[PDB]
């Protein structure tokens, strides 16, 4: 009912401006506009309600107009990376209802710092084989991973996970390569290779 | 005040599950208590609400016919329970007070729809100026595992990275600590999983 922009993002001080639009019905005929923040990995806060109203720094504000509404916040600071959410009541329908949400992303390009665990001795002892590529402190989130043994890229058993993101504003990432004992053996070296923005990390571990 | 719902279930498709929210302190009557879904990667869904005191209830369109909301003064508790549960009700369920705009949220409930089964996880340790060492948490399920270091006399240089969803239909996790390479000898490293919808426990310890 309620529409937000996907994602907007500014530089540390600036200011950012959410929007939050509806018709005559929600936002318009009086009903108030809330916005809530929600921290990844966490439960929802009340930010603004009233419309211009805080529980909550003074940097963050609120005002509403026609049948839009909109969530300033002044001096952008890296805790302010989050998911923001307008609830609004809507008549017709009859019930609270929030917005798409809009994730405020706090902005300088970063290279990922990558760490290569082999399998464990427990683990070979236990019929299995993990290899372990943890990506660290890379933005953006784009990044690739490949793996290679002995040169030849390994497609079969490979299980990564989409960037996520890191309590200082950064992303980190994982990647697995499953094997049997027996396989881990039998090749001389494997690798992984984590490309980000044209450059590309490569770690090697061997038996 | 504080809102405290129920632990993460796990349910197959078609059950009924039924989530808790009880009070800590306040007046919980006379406010209202909302239920609101939040499916992974999904945003915020008002389901319901209900005021106690009155004990009346209001339930959004969406979820009509299948969620009921109740309220218990005496022990302050509120209640959702959803039934003919499907692979797309699979998402964390918050209770939100609010005086009769929500103020105080729950820690959220994981509720779990697939035709899957529990598992507890497989820890084994991944050894080493700075030195790196770590714990995998392998094969598991449902979500979420919990990892801390000496108990949590251990912060500096952890980091958990997110999980996962083999094509065994089971998770995976890591958790690495970079520590001086000096102290490797000395001071000793225990990583402590911590698996509570298959109630397991395990204190790993990591050695060269």
């Amino acid at each position: 009912v309620l529409t937000q922009p996907p994602s907007v993002s500014g530089a540390p001080g600036q200011r950012v401006t959410i929007s939050c639009t509806g018709g005559n019905s929600n936002i318009g005929a009086g009903y108030h506009v809330h916005w809530y923040q929600q921290l990844p990995g966490a439960a929802p806060k009340l930010l603004i309600y009233g419309d211009t109203n805080r529980p909550v720094p003074d940097r963050f504000s609120g005002s509403q107009s026609g049948t839009s509404a909109s969530l300033a916040i002044t001096g952008l600071q890296a805790d302010d990376e989050a998911d923001y959410y307008c609830q609004s009541y809507d008549r017709s329908r009859g019930g609270w209802f929030f917005g798409g949400g809009t994730q405020l992303t706090v902005l300088p390009k970063a290279a990922p710092s990558v760490t290569l665990f082999p399998p464990s001795s427990e683990e070979l002892q236990a019929n299995k084989a993990t290899l372990v590529c943890l990506v660290s402190d890379f933005y953006p989130g784009a990044v690739t991973v490949a793996w290679k043994a002995d040169g030849s890229p390994v497609k079969v058993g490979v299980e990564t996970t989409k960037p996520s993101k890191q309590s200082n504003n950064k992303y980190a990432a994982s990647s697995y390569l499953s094997l049997t004992p027996e396989q881990w053996k039998s090749h001389r070296s494997y690798s992984c290779r984590v490309t980000h923005e044209g450059s590309t990390v490569e770690k090697t571990v061997a038996p | 005040v504080q809102l405290v719902q129920s632990g993460a279930e796990v349910k197959k498709p078609g059950s009924s599950v039924k989530v808790s929210c009880k009070a800590s302190g306040g007046t919980f009557s006379s406010y209202a208590i909302s239920w609101v879904r939040q499916a992974p990667g999904q945003g915020l869904e008002w389901m319901g609400g209900i005021i106690p005191i009155f004990g009346t209830a209001n339930y959004a369109q969406k979820f009509q016919g299948r969620v009921t909301i109740t309220a218990d003064e005496s022990t302050s508790t509120a209640y959702m329970e959803l039934s003919s549960l499907r692979s797309e009700d699979t998402a964390v369920y918050y209770c939100a007070r609010s005086q009769v705009g929500m103020d105080v949220w729950g820690q959220g409930t994981m509720v779990t729809v697939s035709s899957a089964s529990t598992k507890g996880p497989s820890v084994f340790p991944l050894a080493p100026g700075t030195a790196a060492l770590g714990c995998l948490v392998k094969d598991y399920f449902p979500e979420p595992v919990t990892v801390s270091w000496n108990s949590g006399a251990l912060t500096s240089g952890v980091h958990t990275f997110p999980a996962v969803l083999q094509s065994s239909g089971l998770y995976s996790l890591s958790s690495v600590v970079t520590v001086p390479s000096s102290s490797l000898g000395t001071q000793t490293y225990i990583c402590n999983v911590n698996h509570k919808p298959s109630n397991t426990k395990v204190d790993k310890k990591v050695e060269p």
